[PDB]
């Protein structure tokens, strides 16, 4: 038909590199550090995690 | 006390050189068949001197399979003497 | 644990349940639609695809089963440790609480090359 | 004498499984008079009864 | 991370799925982007190495080495065509399978963020290596190289798990490397010399010292079609680096015993590629190059003291093309000619005019020309291990003159007349002889111009 | 004929049931003594010159297995005189239990009897029927479990996985080589025993399947090696890559899961700081792998394929649930730290 | 400037994403260091129920007044 | 049983180098012994009623090497110095090649017997020195 | 005409109908429990 | 494994001729019998490895 054999699996990355975004959500537990690392007032802290 | 020395030096009677040797099987499947009497004699007088009453039963099974299934390998020493007449441990055929 | 010869008792309830999607499950019954691909070709099918009917009711077995066996497979680790820490808390004499240094304190060897 | 020594092992083993094998033939005598010199050794060799 | 593997174990209904022919150039095509993604999210720190999840930081460590780990797949297509072209489709689409099955790991290695997934990693190939060599070899002597391969990798690697969980439950977790935050040393016993005995024996019989290499040149000399998994087990070997993230740590402070590893690999060293002189079969005197300078880094290892680790890097990646490309001509000009014995292939240079200079830059780099990798891969080895005794100047630098004796005496034994007899030898090279034999000198000395990419933290 | 062969072949499990409940040593008499009589036909079946001078070689081989065992009992009869089933309260009880129980496992000695059962019975269809006769006996081992003299098991255990190794290497006929290396995995199970005793059914389970799936694999009409040869070019080369994948497996290496009990095993062995056991264990199961490479040069080589044999014929055997086996027997290791606590 | 921000992060991540999971870390050097000092080692108490065993079940016992005044 | 090594060993370990070695050297003999009376079960015969020493006459030894072994460390000891270090419980092993050696042909075995029976000496020492365990439980 | 037995053909079908329902059967009400339960 | 059934569901397939103090049909007693449910009554709330002790 349309080759899903084709370009179809390099779909695969954006697939796999969300999976690599599922857990920096679980892996917030420290938003302190000395290090500045801060997460100090800013929104940007915020995002990412 | 002493009756418990004898019968046990009679249930030495494995002694297995005489338990698949030499040949005449039937002597050899013979004093298995007589295995028995030391396990049953043997287990008739600890259950009876003290009075257990109710393990007494078990002396009755030990035979009733001591017969029931050495009966059965009685079978088979037909099937190879019949094949040759002579029993004669002697035969090895199947090897290794 | 308790409750002799249950394939899970009722305490179960309490756990999420491992529903789907989990990589698992899908990979159970992957390793059986790499089975079921085999179904034919011993006998020369000669398909490679052959019927559905067979080619299917393996991936429908699989991941059910796998599923229906992993909700007690996390249970038991749970109740491991249920039974870990309630001994822990209790005989404190058997747990110390470790004390707080280490720089300006512990020597190290001191070897160098 | 880098391959005499390693494939030693080689012909070292493959030997004695030609002792295991070849004279175990036959016999049903000799199996059984040899399971009760394993019998009795036990008594008398070690923690066995003790 | 799942970036890769995901991407890399999707190539594998890319394949079968496909219709006839076209297979070949369809994996070959996908197999070249995912060098994109390769590079993609690594060459970040640098300093305060990357971790980006619990069990894996893909490569951090200043060992990047993952990188020719991707390159070295799609040139075993171009390779390995040859004559695997004479056989059957579905065995044809399993050799492809096979040889991504390796691919897949060697990804999870080098990460493996750990010891215990390192080696059950660490030993989970020669599953897919030994199915190579024993299927489609081609002398009958190979199906002893089935065995010798097995026996010696498998033979003392058990010892490991026996040591690696004597360490889990003795000192915290080995859960993790990152954490070795914690670690007494190893003072003396005769018990501490087995652990650390058994911690490191089984990675020798890898990349060989000169006991115990006895399997090879067996397994290299006969061996599949391409050097298809020739080219392969020239990246396993190397593969041992290993030794980097235990010696540096978990037992530290034994050097004690280590001179047994020392004087045994340096007059190896000085040995191995003398007796690769008068070698009168080609595919051997390759295999006798891959030991020597190879068995430079055990003494690289060994010796603390960094500087070695600036020069020890650049040496498992520096043999790492130039040991793989020269596997790459000699299965070339056997194609044309069928006897792998050196001297029938003679009169050559007249013949095939363009691939005069694939040589002479191939055997110009174990010369080790100043300005390449190689050299500022081996003066960092000399400047570090000059220090540790004034007298390694002289083996190691015998080293750097049988060498040169070695390398020419295979060029130059292309220079010839022969018209002799061949009536064969027409190909001009089509364009896969010069194709997949670049795509090594043009990346190799490249690096040259930014080689602060290639080195250790130190 | 044909009902009762389904009332034989259930009375043995029946037989083996009494075995696994019981609470009371006559039970775990009667209950394995009536396999012993109700094995026997099994071995029949075709009446030839062999298999009745077989199960006549097996049958006085566990008739006094069985008949010591009764010695055993009524020892402690004597002493404590309370039956049941516990520690034996009496050392030449243990002694004259454990070591004379290998007869029915056979373990280090007492096996010149496998090789001369498994060879030959006409019957190869099963004598799968022989992975019973493990799993009743261990239903013992379990609950004894804690008296044994200790320095005896292991040394039973020890003398085994060596000597059902060498047993084989010089080994053709394949059933043979399938009895020899089924002494070798009672090595590793019994040599675990007082430490920790599950993580034995751990091996004993990933045991009962994979010598299971060969059998039911050997089972088209495969018999001798070099009839294993004829075999990819005649009947199906999807059949190979099977035996192939097994084989290997078996001995085990890691990415499959017959590294399994293994990787567990020792785990176990050491942290009880005994290290200096298990490497000579570990490392001679070692050349317990040589069986099966050389074998498995036997059918991917293309070696002489037999003579013109043209089978044109599709198969109908039964091969009940081997459609599954080696997808459990293989790719299990990648799913499981179930199996500790799983059973147990 | 324009990949740096197009692509990764800087130590707001691969910096204090240690500190994450270092805590899913040192809570496992915890709980195996406290099995060997149990399990292993229970010992003599055989207290907590590991090492437990079956001993005899006192419900079946008999209290009756069974026929001889003495036994 | 345990008996007669621990008792041995419980004995003059370095010093009192003869009691140990006479005991090393006639146990070494007797368990020889075994072995040749075993060779009668699953090995048949021949040679009738006396065949069965005329069989011995092959293990005319153990008891040689047993004897030797014990010999070298009566003999050292107290020697040069502490032969209790790992390398020197080790020299009562390769005695032992030449022992084999001398009781049938050469080239094929006593060298092996010095190697390997030496490699195994040193280790039963070095084992308890560092308190190694076999046989445990938790 | 295709010829299965159509016997048994939709009953695998129709078992599977049975097992996911019972399965989720199963589950949607055990997700509760532990919420009743906690 | 000792599954112990008869401890789930209600039946006694043996249980009865196990000790040597359980009934004896007309209530006859053994000559240690006095003793048994003294040693009984020591090891019972006990898990057996300390009991030895
Ligand atoms: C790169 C390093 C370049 C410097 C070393 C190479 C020396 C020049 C050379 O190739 O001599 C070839 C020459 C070939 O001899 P031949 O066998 O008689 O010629 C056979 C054929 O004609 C085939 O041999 P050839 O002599 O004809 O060489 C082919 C060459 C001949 O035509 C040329 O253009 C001459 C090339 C010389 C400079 C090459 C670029 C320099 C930068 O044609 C090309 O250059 C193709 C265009 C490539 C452009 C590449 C642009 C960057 C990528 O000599 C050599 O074989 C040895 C070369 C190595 C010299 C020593 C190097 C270490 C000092
Ligand atoms: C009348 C009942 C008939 C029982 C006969 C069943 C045949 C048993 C054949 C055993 C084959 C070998 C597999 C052994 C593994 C047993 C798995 C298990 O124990 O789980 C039982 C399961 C769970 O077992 P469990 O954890 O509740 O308790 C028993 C566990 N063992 C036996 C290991 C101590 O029972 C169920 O309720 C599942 C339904
Ligand atoms: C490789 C051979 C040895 C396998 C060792 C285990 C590797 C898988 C472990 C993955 C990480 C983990 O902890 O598992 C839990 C994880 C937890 O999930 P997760 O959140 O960590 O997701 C990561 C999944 N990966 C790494 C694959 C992206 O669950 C899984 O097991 C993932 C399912 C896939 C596992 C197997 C993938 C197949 C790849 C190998 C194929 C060929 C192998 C040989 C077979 C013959
Ligand atoms: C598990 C519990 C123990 C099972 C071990 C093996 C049980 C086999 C019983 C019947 C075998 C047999 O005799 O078949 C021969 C018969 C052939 O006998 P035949 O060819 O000689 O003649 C047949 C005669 N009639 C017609 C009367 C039947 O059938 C077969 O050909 C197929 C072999 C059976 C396949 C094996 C069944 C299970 C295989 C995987 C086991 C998985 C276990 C789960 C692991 C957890
Ligand atoms: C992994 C997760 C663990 C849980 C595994 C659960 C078992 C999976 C269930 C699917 C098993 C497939 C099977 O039963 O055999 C396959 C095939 C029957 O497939 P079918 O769709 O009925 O095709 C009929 C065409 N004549 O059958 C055949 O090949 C020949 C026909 C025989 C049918 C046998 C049916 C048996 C069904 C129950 C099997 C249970 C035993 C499984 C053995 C391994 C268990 C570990
Ligand atoms: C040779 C066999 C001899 C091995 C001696 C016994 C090993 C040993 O005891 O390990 C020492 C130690 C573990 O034992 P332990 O001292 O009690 O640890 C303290 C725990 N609190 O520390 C350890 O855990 C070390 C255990 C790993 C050592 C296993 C490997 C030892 C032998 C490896 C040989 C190297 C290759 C030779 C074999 C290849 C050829 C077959
Ligand atoms: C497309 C399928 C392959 C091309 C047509 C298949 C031709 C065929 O029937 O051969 C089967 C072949 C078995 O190999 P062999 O027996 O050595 O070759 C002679 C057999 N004609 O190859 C086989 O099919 C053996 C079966 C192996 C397992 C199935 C893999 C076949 C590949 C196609 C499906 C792939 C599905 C996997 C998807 C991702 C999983 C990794």
């Amino acid at each position: 038909r349309d080759h899903w054999v084709h370009v179809l699996v390099p779909m695969g990355f954006v697939f796999g590199y969300y999976l690599d975004r599922k857990n920096d959500e679980k892996l917030t537990a420290f938003r302190n550090k000395s290090l500045l690392y801060k997460r100090e007032l800013k929104p940007n802290e915020e995002v990412t995690w | 006390s002493m009756v418990y020395m004898n019968i046990m030096m009679a249930f030495t009677v494995s002694l297995v050189g005489l338990l698949m040797y030499r040949s005449h099987l039937m002597s050899s499947l013979l004093c298995l068949e007589g295995m028995m009497l030391s396990l049953f004699v043997m287990a008739a007088l600890t259950i009876l001197n003290s009075h257990f009453t109710l393990a007494s039963m078990m002396p009755i099974i030990l035979l009733v399979f001591a017969a029931c299934e050495a009966a059965l390998g009685l079978s088979l020493l037909v099937m190879v003497s019949n094949t040759y007449g002579t029993d004669y441990v002697q035969n090895l055929n199947l090897l290794q | 644990g308790r409750a002799t010869f249950q394939f899970l008792p009722d305490e179960a309830r309490s756990l999420p349940p491992p529903k789907l999607t989990d990589p698992r499950l899908a990979f159970v019954g992957f390793l059986g639609y790499c089975s079921g691909l085999i179904d034919n070709a011993i006998r020369r099918r000669p398909v490679l695809l052959a019927g559905l009917h067979r080619q299917l009711l393996y991936i429908t077995s699989f991941v059910f089963v796998g599923y229906y066996l992993l909700k007690r497979q996390d249970y038991m680790y749970a109740v491991r440790d249920h039974d870990m820490f309630s001994y822990i808390k209790s005989h404190p004499e058997d747990f110390p609480e470790k004390d707080k240094k280490t720089y300006g304190e512990v020597f190290e060897e001191f070897h160098p090359v | 004498w880098l391959e005499a020594i390693l494939p030693k092992t080689i012909s070292l083993a493959q030997m004695k499984a030609s002792t295991l094998v070849t004279n175990q033939k036959g016999l049903i005598k000799l199996y059984f008079l040899s399971f009760l010199i394993t019998i009795l050794i036990s008594m008398i060799l070690f923690n066995f009864h003790e | 991370m799942l970036k890769y593997i995901i991407p890399t174990i999707m190539l594998m209904p890319l394949t079968w799925l496909s219709k006839n022919n076209m297979i070949w150039v369809n994996s070959t095509a996908h197999s070249l982007l995912i060098s994109f993604t390769s590079l993609l999210l690594m060459n970040q720190f640098g300093d305060n190495s990357l971790n980006f999840s619990l069990l894996f930081f893909s490569d951090s460590l200043s060992t990047p080495l993952l990188i020719l780990t991707m390159w070295l797949l799609p040139l075993m297509l171009m390779a390995s065509q040859h004559h695997l072209s004479k056989e059957n489709l579905t065995r044809k689409k399993l050799f492809i399978t096979m040889l991504i099955s390796l691919q897949l790991f060697l990804i999870m290695t080098f990460t493996a963020m750990e010891l215990i997934l390192f080696y059950i990693l660490f030993e989970a190939t020669l599953v897919p290596t030994l199915i190579i060599i024993t299927r489609w070899g081609n002398q009958t002597e190979r199906l002893n190289a089935g065995l010798y391969f097995l026996f010696y990798t498998l033979a003392g690697s058990l010892p490991l798990l026996v040591a690696l969980i004597y360490i889990q439950n003795t000192v915290g977790s080995l859960n993790f490397l990152m954490l070795q935050y914690w670690v007494q040393p190893v003072h003396n016993s005769w018990s501490n010399v087995f652990m650390w005995l058994a911690c490191m024996m089984a990675f020798m019989v890898k990349m060989p010292l000169y006991g115990l290499h006895l399997w090879l040149p067996k397994a290299h000399v006969e061996a599949p079609i391409a050097g298809s998994m020739v080219l392969a087990a020239v990246l396993l070997k190397l593969g041992g680096y290993g030794m980097l993230r235990i010696t540096l740590i978990l037992n530290p402070m034994t050097d004690f015993m280590a001179y047994p590893f020392i004087m045994l690999s340096l007059w190896g060293m000085i040995m191995t590629s003398s007796i690769c002189l008068r070698q009168t079969d080609l595919k051997s005197l390759i295999a006798y190059s891959s030991v020597s300078h190879m068995a430079l880094v055990i003494v690289a290892i060994l010796i603390q003291t960094p500087w070695s680790y600036m020069g020890a890097t650049a040496l498992m990646i520096a043999h790492g093309l130039t040991s793989s490309m020269l596997f790459c001509l000699a299965n070339s000009n056997y194609e044309r000619i069928h006897s792998r014995t050196m001297i029938l292939a003679r009169g050559l240079q007249t013949l095939l005019p363009l691939m005069a200079t694939w040589w002479l830059l191939a055997s110009l780099t174990n010369l080790a020309l100043p300005p390449t990798i190689n050299l500022i891969g081996e003066l960092f080895v000399v400047m570090s291990t000059f220090s540790w005794s004034n007298i390694t100047i002289i083996l190691m630098g015998v080293n750097m003159v049988i060498t040169a004796l070695y390398s020419l005496y295979m060029l130059i034994m292309t220079q010839r007349g022969k018209y002799t007899y061949h009536i064969n030898n027409i190909s001009p090279s089509f364009t896969r002889e010069n194709a997949l034999m670049s795509l090594h000198i043009l990346p190799l000395l490249l690096l040259t111009l930014n080689p602060k990419i290639i080195l250790g933290p130190l | 004929n044909p009902i009762i062969f389904i009332i034989i072949l259930l009375t043995i499990m029946l037989g083996t049931i009494i075995v696994m409940i019981s609470s009371h040593w006559l039970l775990v008499w009667i209950g394995f003594e009536m396999n012993m009589l109700a094995i026997i036909p099994i071995m029949m079946k075709n009446h030839n010159p062999r298999a009745t001078e077989a199960s006549t070689k097996y049958f006085l081989t566990q008739s006094t297995a069985s008949m010591l065992l009764m010695m055993a009992v009524i020892i402690n009869l004597m002493f404590s005189g309370q039956w049941t089933v516990m520690k034996l309260f009496n050392p030449m009880a243990s002694m004259l239990m454990t070591m004379a129980l290998a007869m029915k496992l056979g373990m280090a000695p007492f096996h010149f009897w496998v090789p001369e059962v498994t060879q030959g019975i006409p019957l190869s269809s099963g004598l799968i029927l022989l992975t019973w006769q493990k799993l009743a006996p261990m239903s013992v081992l379990y609950q004894i479990f804690p008296s044994i003299n200790l320095n005896l098991i292991l040394t039973l255990s020890v003398l085994s996985i060596l000597i059902g190794g060498w047993g084989g290497l010089n080994q053709t006929q394949l059933r043979k080589i399938m009895a020899y290396s089924s002494i070798a995995h009672m090595g590793w199970m019994t040599a675990v025993l007082p430490y920790n005793p599950t993580m034995t059914l751990l091996n004993l389970i990933i045991y009962i399947i994979m010598t299971s799936t060969m059998f039911t694999m050997f089972m088209a009409n495969s018999t001798t090696t070099t009839l294993s040869l004829s075999h990819t070019w005649n009947k199906t080369p999807i059949m190979t890559v099977l035996i192939l994948a097994t084989l290997l497996s078996m001995g085990g290496l890691p990415p499959l899961s017959g590294f399994m009990p293994k990787w567990m095993i020792i785990q176990e062995m050491t942290k009880n700081n005994s290290i200096i056991l298990p490497t000579f264990m570990a490392i001679t199961a070692l050349l317990n792998l040589y069986f099966y490479m050389r074998l498995t040069y036997s059918t991917t080589l293309t070696m002489f394929p037999s003579t013109n044999n043209m089978k044109m014929k599709w198969q109908f055997p039964l091969m009940k649930k081997m459609t599954f086996l080696p997808t459990m027997v293989v790719l299990s290791t990648m799913m499981l730290p179930l199996t500790p606590m799983l059973s147990v | 400037r324009w990949i740096a921000r197009t692509f990764f992060d800087g130590p707001e991540k691969n910096y204090e994403r240690t500190m994450a999971i270092l805590q899913i870390e040192a809570e496992k050097a915890e709980l195996r260091l406290k099995e060997l000092e149990v399990r292993r080692l229970m010992r003599a108490r055989g207290d907590g129920p590991w090492f437990h065993y079956p001993t005899i079940d006192k419900e079946l016992i008999d209290h009756s007044p069974k026929a001889t005044p003495d036994n | 049983a345990k008996t007669v090594l621990r008792q041995y060993w419980d004995i003059p370990e370095g010093t009192e180098c003869h009691r140990k070695t006479y005991a090393t050297t006639s146990i070494g003999g007797a368990a020889g012994l075994v072995v040749s009376a075993y060779s009668v079960a699953l090995k048949t015969p021949t040679s009738f009623l006396e065949g069965v020493a005329r069989t011995g006459r092959y293990t005319f030894t153990a008891a040689a090497i047993g004897a030797i072994f014990g010999l070298t460390s009566c003999i050292s000891a107290q020697v040069r110095e502490k032969p209790d270090d790992p390398l020197n419980y080790l020299i009562g092993g390769c005695a032992g090649g030449l022992i084999l050696g001398a009781r049938t042909r050469s080239y094929g075995i006593g060298a092996a017997a010095c190697a390997y029976m030496g490699l195994t000496a040193a280790l039963v020492k070095m084992g308890q020195l560092e308190g190694w365990q076999v046989f445990a439980e938790p | 005409h295709g010829s299965p037995n159509w016997l048994k053909v939709g009953l695998t079908l129709g078992t599977s109908v049975f097992l996911w329902i019972y399965l989720i059967k199963q589950h949607n009400e055990d997700v509760l429990e532990y919420k009743r339960r906690n | 494994p000792f599954f112990d059934v008869q401890k789930r569901l209600g039946v006694d397939l043996d249980r009865w001729m196990t000790i040597q103090s359980a009934e004896q049909p007309h209530k006859i007693p053994s000559r240690c019998h006095a003793f048994e449910k003294e040693w009984i009554e020591c090891a019972h709330g006990i898990g057996s490895i300390r009991a030895e002790k």
